[PDB]
Protein backbone atom coordinates (compact mmCIF):
# COMPACT_ATOMS: atom_id res chain seq x y z
CA UNK A 1 0.00 0.00 0.00
CA UNK A 2 1.39 3.45 -0.61
CA UNK A 3 -0.03 6.93 0.64
CA UNK A 4 -3.38 6.06 3.12
CA UNK A 5 -1.04 4.33 5.00
CA UNK A 6 -2.94 6.32 8.31
CA UNK A 7 -5.15 3.46 7.64
CA UNK A 8 -2.94 0.60 8.11
CA UNK A 9 -1.15 2.24 11.43
CA UNK A 10 -4.55 1.65 12.99
CA UNK A 11 -4.43 -2.60 12.67
CA UNK A 12 -5.10 -4.52 14.97
CA UNK A 13 -2.68 -7.26 13.35
CA UNK A 14 1.23 -5.56 15.04
CA UNK A 15 2.60 -6.10 11.82
CA UNK A 16 0.59 -3.83 9.27
CA UNK A 17 0.73 -1.44 11.83
CA UNK A 18 4.68 -1.49 12.15
CA UNK A 19 5.15 -2.20 8.72
CA UNK A 20 2.80 1.20 8.27
CA UNK A 21 5.09 2.83 10.89
CA UNK A 22 7.94 1.98 9.37
CA UNK A 23 6.77 3.69 5.67
CA UNK A 24 6.48 6.89 7.63
CA UNK A 25 9.71 6.68 9.35
CA UNK A 26 10.55 5.99 5.59
CA UNK A 27 8.95 9.23 4.28
CA UNK A 28 10.19 11.43 6.80
CA UNK A 29 13.74 10.25 6.85
CA UNK A 30 15.01 9.03 3.17
CA UNK A 31 15.12 12.57 1.62
CA UNK A 32 16.50 15.87 1.91
CA UNK A 33 13.66 17.86 2.47
CA UNK A 34 11.00 15.81 4.47
CA UNK A 35 7.11 16.65 3.84
CA UNK A 36 6.51 17.63 7.51
CA UNK A 37 3.61 19.61 7.02
CA UNK A 38 1.60 16.59 4.85
CA UNK A 39 2.37 14.22 7.74
CA UNK A 40 0.97 16.40 10.53
CA UNK A 41 -1.78 17.29 8.56
CA UNK A 42 -2.54 13.66 7.78
CA UNK A 43 -3.64 13.03 11.42
CA UNK A 44 -0.42 10.41 11.98
CA UNK A 45 0.71 12.20 15.02
CA UNK A 46 -1.79 10.96 17.77
CA UNK A 47 -1.35 7.19 16.64
CA UNK A 48 2.89 7.75 16.50
CA UNK A 49 2.70 9.63 20.36
CA UNK A 50 0.42 6.00 20.98
CA UNK A 51 3.31 4.23 19.58
CA UNK A 52 5.16 5.43 22.03
CA UNK A 53 3.97 3.70 24.92
CA UNK A 54 3.89 0.32 23.40
CA UNK A 55 6.04 -1.14 26.12
CA UNK A 56 5.57 -4.55 24.05
CA UNK A 57 6.42 -3.93 21.24
CA UNK A 58 9.94 -2.30 21.28
CA UNK A 59 10.17 -1.75 17.60
CA UNK A 60 6.86 -0.28 16.71
CA UNK A 61 8.28 2.42 19.20
CA UNK A 62 11.47 2.85 18.25
CA UNK A 63 9.80 3.61 14.18
CA UNK A 64 7.24 5.71 15.93
CA UNK A 65 9.85 7.91 18.10
CA UNK A 66 12.16 8.34 14.81
CA UNK A 67 9.21 9.27 12.53
CA UNK A 68 8.53 11.86 15.23
CA UNK A 69 12.33 12.80 15.58
CA UNK A 70 12.40 13.74 11.54
CA UNK A 71 9.11 15.54 12.51
CA UNK A 72 10.77 17.44 15.33
CA UNK A 73 13.62 18.25 13.48
CA UNK A 74 11.77 21.06 11.59
CA UNK A 75 10.09 24.26 11.85
CA UNK A 76 9.29 25.95 15.31
CA UNK A 77 5.62 25.21 14.61
CA UNK A 78 6.51 21.31 13.44
CA UNK A 79 8.38 20.96 16.94
CA UNK A 80 5.67 22.24 18.27
CA UNK A 81 3.14 20.06 16.39
CA UNK A 82 5.10 17.33 18.72
CA UNK A 83 5.22 18.89 22.11
CA UNK A 84 1.25 19.80 21.32
CA UNK A 85 0.63 16.13 20.74
CA UNK A 86 1.66 15.64 24.79
CA UNK A 87 4.91 13.21 23.67
CA UNK A 88 7.56 14.98 25.74
CA UNK A 89 6.91 12.85 28.69
CA UNK A 90 6.72 9.85 26.92
CA UNK A 91 10.12 10.42 25.32
CA UNK A 92 10.96 10.35 29.25
CA UNK A 93 9.51 7.79 29.96
CA UNK A 94 11.38 5.75 27.03
CA UNK A 95 14.70 6.56 28.55
CA UNK A 96 14.43 4.04 31.02
CA UNK A 97 13.85 1.24 28.37
CA UNK A 98 15.55 -1.64 28.78
CA UNK A 99 16.48 -1.30 24.52
CA UNK A 100 19.51 0.95 23.73
CA UNK A 101 17.96 2.12 20.22
CA UNK A 102 14.49 2.91 22.11
CA UNK A 103 16.62 5.09 24.81
CA UNK A 104 18.73 6.21 21.73
CA UNK A 105 16.03 7.14 20.07
CA UNK A 106 14.28 9.32 22.74
CA UNK A 107 17.46 11.09 23.47
CA UNK A 108 17.30 12.28 19.86
CA UNK A 109 13.58 13.74 20.00
CA UNK A 110 14.02 15.35 23.17
CA UNK A 111 17.32 16.67 21.68
CA UNK A 112 15.78 17.95 19.21
CA UNK A 113 13.01 19.66 20.99
CA UNK A 114 15.31 20.99 23.78
CA UNK A 115 17.06 22.69 20.68
CA UNK A 116 13.94 24.37 19.62
CA UNK A 117 14.51 27.43 22.29
CA UNK A 118 14.72 28.23 25.86
CA UNK A 119 11.03 27.86 26.82
CA UNK A 120 11.09 24.52 25.43
CA UNK A 121 14.52 23.55 26.66
CA UNK A 122 13.19 25.07 30.30
CA UNK A 123 9.93 22.75 29.85
CA UNK A 124 11.93 19.39 28.94
CA UNK A 125 14.08 19.95 31.86
CA UNK A 126 10.91 20.60 34.16
CA UNK A 127 9.93 17.18 34.14
CA UNK A 128 13.27 15.65 34.88
CA UNK A 129 15.31 14.73 31.52
CA UNK A 130 18.62 15.69 32.89
CA UNK A 131 19.44 13.19 35.72
CA UNK A 132 18.57 10.33 33.42
CA UNK A 133 20.29 12.02 30.89
CA UNK A 134 23.79 11.79 32.21
CA UNK A 135 23.02 8.64 33.41
CA UNK A 136 23.87 7.06 30.21
CA UNK A 137 27.30 8.16 30.05
CA UNK A 138 28.82 5.43 31.02
CA UNK A 139 32.70 3.50 30.12
CA UNK A 140 30.58 0.32 28.50
CA UNK A 141 28.14 2.61 26.11
CA UNK A 142 28.48 2.76 22.08
CA UNK A 143 30.16 5.53 21.18
CA UNK A 144 27.39 6.61 18.45
CA UNK A 145 24.95 6.94 21.40
CA UNK A 146 27.25 8.73 23.28
CA UNK A 147 27.59 11.51 20.70
CA UNK A 148 24.08 11.73 20.78
CA UNK A 149 24.03 11.94 24.42
CA UNK A 150 26.66 15.08 24.09
CA UNK A 151 24.52 16.71 21.59
CA UNK A 152 21.68 16.92 24.12
CA UNK A 153 23.70 18.26 26.70
CA UNK A 154 25.04 21.31 24.43
CA UNK A 155 21.18 21.77 23.46
CA UNK A 156 20.78 21.69 27.17
CA UNK A 157 23.23 24.77 27.64
CA UNK A 158 22.30 27.04 25.18
CA UNK A 159 19.87 30.04 24.70
CA UNK A 160 21.49 32.76 26.67
CA UNK A 161 17.69 34.74 27.34
CA UNK A 162 16.89 33.46 29.84
CA UNK A 163 19.87 31.18 30.52
CA UNK A 164 19.35 27.09 31.46
CA UNK A 165 18.49 27.02 35.31
CA UNK A 166 21.73 27.46 37.87
CA UNK A 167 20.62 23.62 38.95
CA UNK A 168 20.87 21.92 36.02
CA UNK A 169 24.29 23.80 34.86
CA UNK A 170 25.49 22.60 38.12
CA UNK A 171 24.34 19.10 37.04
CA UNK A 172 25.63 18.92 33.83
CA UNK A 173 29.04 20.52 34.75
CA UNK A 174 30.46 17.33 36.55
CA UNK A 175 29.13 15.17 33.15
CA UNK A 176 31.20 17.71 31.20
CA UNK A 177 34.94 17.02 33.40
CA UNK A 178 34.20 13.50 32.84
CA UNK A 179 33.49 13.79 28.88
CA UNK A 180 36.71 16.28 28.33
CA UNK A 181 39.02 13.87 28.87
CA UNK A 182 37.30 11.61 26.19
CA UNK A 183 39.11 10.64 23.27
CA UNK A 184 36.82 10.75 19.87
CA UNK A 185 36.96 13.78 18.62
CA UNK A 186 32.61 14.55 18.27
CA UNK A 187 32.73 14.09 21.83
CA UNK A 188 35.20 16.80 22.61
CA UNK A 189 33.91 19.65 20.44
CA UNK A 190 30.76 19.33 21.46
CA UNK A 191 31.82 18.91 25.37
CA UNK A 192 33.82 22.05 24.72
CA UNK A 193 30.99 24.08 22.68
CA UNK A 194 29.06 23.37 26.05
CA UNK A 195 31.09 24.32 27.79
CA UNK A 196 31.05 27.95 25.50
CA UNK A 197 27.81 28.18 25.59
CA UNK A 198 27.39 27.94 29.34
CA UNK A 199 30.58 30.71 29.60
CA UNK A 200 28.87 33.06 27.38
CA UNK A 201 26.16 32.94 28.96
CA UNK A 202 26.98 35.58 31.83
CA UNK A 203 29.35 36.14 34.58
CA UNK A 204 27.90 33.79 37.41
CA UNK A 205 27.47 31.23 34.86
CA UNK A 206 31.78 31.61 33.57
CA UNK A 207 31.94 31.30 37.62
CA UNK A 208 30.33 28.17 37.99
CA UNK A 209 32.35 27.03 34.87
CA UNK A 210 35.42 28.29 36.84
CA UNK A 211 34.15 26.23 40.09
CA UNK A 212 33.57 23.44 38.22
CA UNK A 213 37.68 23.23 37.87
CA UNK A 214 37.55 22.22 34.49
CA UNK A 215 39.46 25.45 32.76
CA UNK A 216 42.86 23.94 33.18
CA UNK A 217 41.67 20.96 31.78
CA UNK A 218 40.33 23.39 28.97
CA UNK A 219 42.76 25.78 28.78
CA UNK A 220 45.35 22.99 26.61
CA UNK A 221 43.06 21.97 24.49
CA UNK A 222 43.78 25.40 22.63
CA UNK A 223 46.95 23.58 21.11
CA UNK A 224 45.43 20.75 20.27
CA UNK A 225 45.95 18.73 17.28
CA UNK A 226 41.95 19.02 15.54
CA UNK A 227 41.00 22.37 13.92
CA UNK A 228 37.40 21.92 15.80
CA UNK A 229 38.56 21.29 19.03
CA UNK A 230 40.85 24.41 18.88
CA UNK A 231 38.33 27.14 17.51
CA UNK A 232 36.14 25.67 20.24
CA UNK A 233 37.76 26.07 23.38
CA UNK A 234 39.82 29.03 22.39
CA UNK A 235 35.89 30.25 22.03
CA UNK A 236 35.06 29.20 25.46
CA UNK A 237 38.59 30.61 26.82
CA UNK A 238 37.51 33.85 25.25
CA UNK A 239 34.23 33.82 26.48
CA UNK A 240 35.63 33.09 30.31
CA UNK A 241 38.34 36.39 30.15
CA UNK A 242 35.58 38.51 28.97
CA UNK A 243 34.45 38.33 32.53
CA UNK A 244 35.93 40.22 36.23
CA UNK A 245 40.21 40.39 35.94
CA UNK A 246 40.35 37.40 38.43
CA UNK A 247 38.13 35.05 36.27
CA UNK A 248 40.43 36.15 33.65
CA UNK A 249 43.44 35.77 36.38
CA UNK A 250 42.33 31.81 36.53
CA UNK A 251 42.41 31.23 32.80
CA UNK A 252 45.87 33.20 32.98
CA UNK A 253 47.17 30.83 35.48
CA UNK A 254 46.31 27.86 33.62
CA UNK A 255 49.51 29.21 31.36
CA UNK A 256 46.76 30.01 28.54
CA UNK A 257 49.22 32.73 26.97
CA UNK A 258 51.75 30.06 26.20
CA UNK A 259 49.10 28.53 23.36
CA UNK A 260 48.81 31.41 21.48
CA UNK A 261 51.76 32.06 19.06
CA UNK A 262 50.72 28.78 16.90
CA UNK A 263 47.35 30.76 17.19
CA UNK A 264 48.98 34.07 15.81
CA UNK A 265 50.62 31.94 13.13
CA UNK A 266 47.74 29.71 12.46
CA UNK A 267 47.03 29.98 8.54
CA UNK A 268 43.57 29.97 9.31
CA UNK A 269 42.95 33.45 9.37
CA UNK A 270 39.47 33.18 11.51
CA UNK A 271 41.78 31.93 14.21
CA UNK A 272 44.12 34.55 13.99
CA UNK A 273 41.42 37.41 14.26
CA UNK A 274 39.58 35.02 17.55
CA UNK A 275 43.40 35.20 18.99
CA UNK A 276 43.56 39.03 18.76
CA UNK A 277 40.23 39.16 20.46
CA UNK A 278 41.10 37.17 23.52
CA UNK A 279 44.17 39.29 23.55
CA UNK A 280 42.69 42.32 23.26
CA UNK A 281 40.15 41.44 25.73
CA UNK A 282 43.48 40.86 28.21
CA UNK A 283 45.28 44.11 27.17
CA UNK A 284 41.77 45.56 28.71
CA UNK A 285 42.57 44.18 32.20
CA UNK A 286 45.19 45.28 35.31
CA UNK A 287 49.03 45.67 35.03
CA UNK A 288 49.88 42.70 35.59
CA UNK A 289 48.06 40.90 32.91
CA UNK A 290 49.11 43.43 30.08
CA UNK A 291 52.49 42.43 32.00
CA UNK A 292 51.59 38.44 31.23
CA UNK A 293 51.02 39.14 27.26
CA UNK A 294 54.33 41.65 27.17
CA UNK A 295 56.03 38.07 28.69
CA UNK A 296 54.58 35.70 26.49
CA UNK A 297 55.89 37.78 23.48
CA UNK A 298 53.22 38.35 21.86
CA UNK A 299 53.51 41.92 21.93
CA UNK A 300 55.69 41.76 18.69
CA UNK A 301 53.55 39.56 17.16
CA UNK A 302 50.30 41.34 17.50
CA UNK A 303 52.29 44.49 16.41
CA UNK A 304 53.04 42.03 13.05
CA UNK A 305 49.20 41.14 12.69
CA UNK A 306 48.80 45.00 12.76
CA UNK A 307 50.72 45.71 9.86
CA UNK A 308 50.75 43.12 7.66
CA UNK A 309 46.94 41.23 8.34
CA UNK A 310 44.10 41.39 6.48
CA UNK A 311 41.45 44.36 7.72
CA UNK A 312 39.52 41.84 9.87
CA UNK A 313 42.40 41.00 11.55
CA UNK A 314 44.24 44.56 11.75
CA UNK A 315 41.23 45.86 13.41
CA UNK A 316 41.43 43.45 16.24
CA UNK A 317 45.25 44.04 16.98
CA UNK A 318 44.22 47.92 16.69
CA UNK A 319 41.92 46.90 20.02
CA UNK A 320 44.88 45.15 21.21
CA UNK A 321 47.19 48.13 21.21
CA UNK A 322 44.44 51.07 22.30
CA UNK A 323 43.44 48.95 25.21
CA UNK A 324 47.03 48.51 26.12
CA UNK A 325 47.70 52.27 25.95
CA UNK A 326 44.63 52.67 28.51
CA UNK A 327 45.70 49.81 31.13
CA UNK A 328 49.20 50.01 30.82
CA UNK A 329 52.44 51.28 32.65
CA UNK A 330 55.66 53.39 32.04
CA UNK A 331 57.70 50.75 31.28
CA UNK A 332 54.88 48.78 29.17
CA UNK A 333 53.81 51.23 26.38
CA UNK A 334 57.97 51.95 26.61
CA UNK A 335 58.42 48.07 25.33
CA UNK A 336 55.52 48.45 23.14
CA UNK A 337 57.64 51.54 21.67
CA UNK A 338 60.66 49.48 21.59
CA UNK A 339 58.94 47.33 19.72
CA UNK A 340 58.04 49.77 16.82
CA UNK A 341 54.22 50.22 17.10
CA UNK A 342 53.75 53.80 15.77
CA UNK A 343 54.24 53.05 11.80
CA UNK A 344 51.34 50.73 11.16
CA UNK A 345 49.23 51.73 13.90
CA UNK A 346 49.35 55.05 12.21
CA UNK A 347 48.69 53.38 9.15
CA UNK A 348 44.94 52.37 9.66
CA UNK A 349 43.80 55.90 9.82
CA UNK A 350 42.74 55.99 6.24
CA UNK A 351 39.91 53.22 6.73
CA UNK A 352 36.50 52.86 5.64
CA UNK A 353 35.21 51.98 9.23
CA UNK A 354 34.69 55.07 11.52
CA UNK A 355 34.97 53.01 14.56
CA UNK A 356 38.84 51.64 14.26
CA UNK A 357 39.89 55.40 12.82
CA UNK A 358 38.37 56.13 16.54
CA UNK A 359 40.47 53.37 18.11
CA UNK A 360 43.73 54.23 16.90
CA UNK A 361 43.16 58.14 17.66
CA UNK A 362 42.39 56.96 20.88
CA UNK A 363 45.04 54.91 21.37
CA UNK A 364 47.50 57.63 19.93
CA UNK A 365 45.95 60.63 22.09
CA UNK A 366 46.91 57.92 25.34
CA UNK A 367 50.21 57.20 23.88
CA UNK A 368 51.42 60.92 23.50
CA UNK A 369 50.18 62.25 26.99
CA UNK A 370 51.47 58.55 28.06
CA UNK A 371 55.26 59.72 27.70
CA UNK A 372 55.28 63.68 27.98
CA UNK A 373 58.70 63.79 28.17
CA UNK A 374 59.42 62.18 24.30
CA UNK A 375 56.14 64.41 23.67
CA UNK A 376 58.26 66.36 21.03
CA UNK A 377 60.09 63.34 20.03
CA UNK A 378 56.71 61.17 19.69
CA UNK A 379 54.93 63.65 17.66
CA UNK A 380 57.98 63.35 15.14
CA UNK A 381 57.82 59.58 15.00
CA UNK A 382 54.08 59.99 14.37
CA UNK A 383 54.57 62.77 11.51
CA UNK A 384 57.56 60.43 10.63
CA UNK A 385 55.61 57.88 8.78
CA UNK A 386 52.61 60.10 7.78
CA UNK A 387 50.69 60.28 10.62
CA UNK A 388 50.53 63.99 10.78
CA UNK A 389 48.78 64.06 7.87
CA UNK A 390 46.37 61.58 7.95
CA UNK A 391 45.35 63.02 11.36
CA UNK A 392 44.89 66.71 9.70
CA UNK A 393 42.73 64.84 7.33
CA UNK A 394 40.68 62.96 9.47
CA UNK A 395 40.29 66.46 11.16
CA UNK A 396 38.39 67.32 8.24
CA UNK A 397 36.06 64.14 8.41
CA UNK A 398 32.18 64.01 8.50
CA UNK A 399 31.88 62.28 11.94
CA UNK A 400 31.95 64.47 14.61
CA UNK A 401 33.93 62.03 17.10
CA UNK A 402 36.69 61.82 14.61
CA UNK A 403 36.96 64.95 13.48
CA UNK A 404 36.79 66.67 17.11
CA UNK A 405 39.63 64.26 18.72
CA UNK A 406 41.72 64.86 15.32
CA UNK A 407 41.37 68.56 16.49
CA UNK A 408 41.90 68.11 20.22
CA UNK A 409 45.22 66.22 19.66
CA UNK A 410 46.44 68.49 17.23
CA UNK A 411 45.96 71.22 19.93
CA UNK A 412 47.44 69.54 22.31
CA UNK A 413 50.88 68.29 21.09
CA UNK A 414 51.84 70.37 17.93
CA UNK A 415 53.11 73.53 18.46
CA UNK A 416 54.62 73.16 15.80
CA UNK B 1 34.31 53.67 32.83
CA UNK B 2 33.45 52.97 29.31
CA UNK B 3 33.10 48.98 27.49
CA UNK B 4 35.90 47.76 29.19
CA UNK B 5 36.46 44.39 27.86
CA UNK B 6 34.21 43.24 24.35
CA UNK B 7 32.03 40.59 24.57
CA UNK B 8 31.45 37.84 21.04
CA UNK B 9 28.70 39.42 20.09
CA UNK B 10 30.04 43.24 19.93
CA UNK B 11 32.56 40.91 17.91
CA UNK B 12 30.34 41.37 14.40
CA UNK B 13 28.82 43.74 12.91
CA UNK C 1 28.15 26.16 15.63
CA UNK C 2 27.05 22.62 16.27
CA UNK C 3 23.25 22.37 14.84
CA UNK C 4 20.63 22.91 17.29
CA UNK C 5 18.15 20.43 15.52
CA UNK C 6 19.23 17.64 13.70
CA UNK C 7 17.23 15.19 11.70
CA UNK C 8 18.12 11.29 11.41
CA UNK C 9 19.72 9.97 8.59
CA UNK C 10 18.95 6.40 6.63
CA UNK C 11 21.69 4.01 6.51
Amino acid sequence: SLEAIVQNASSDNQGIQLSAVQAARKLLSSDRNPPIDDLIKSGILPILVHCLERDDNPSLQFEAAWALTNIASGTSEQTQAVVQSNAVPLFLRLLHSPHQNVCEQAVWALGNIIGDGPQCRDYVISLGVVKPLLSFISPSIPITFLRNVTWVMVNLCRHKDPPPPMETIQEILPALCVLIHHTDVNILVDTVWALSYLTDAGNEQIQMVIDSGIVPHLVPLLSHQEVKVQTAALRAVGNIVTGTDEQTQVVLNCDALSHFPALLTHPKEKINKEAVWFLSNITAGNQQQVQAVIDANLVPMIIHLLDKGDFGTQKEAAWAISNLTISGRKDQVAYLIQQNVIPPFCNLLTVKDAQVVQVVLDGLSNILKMAEDEAETIGNLIEECGGLEKIEQLQNHENEDIYKLAYEIIDQFFSS
Amino acid sequence: EEKRKRTYETFKS
Amino acid sequence: EVQRKRQKLMP
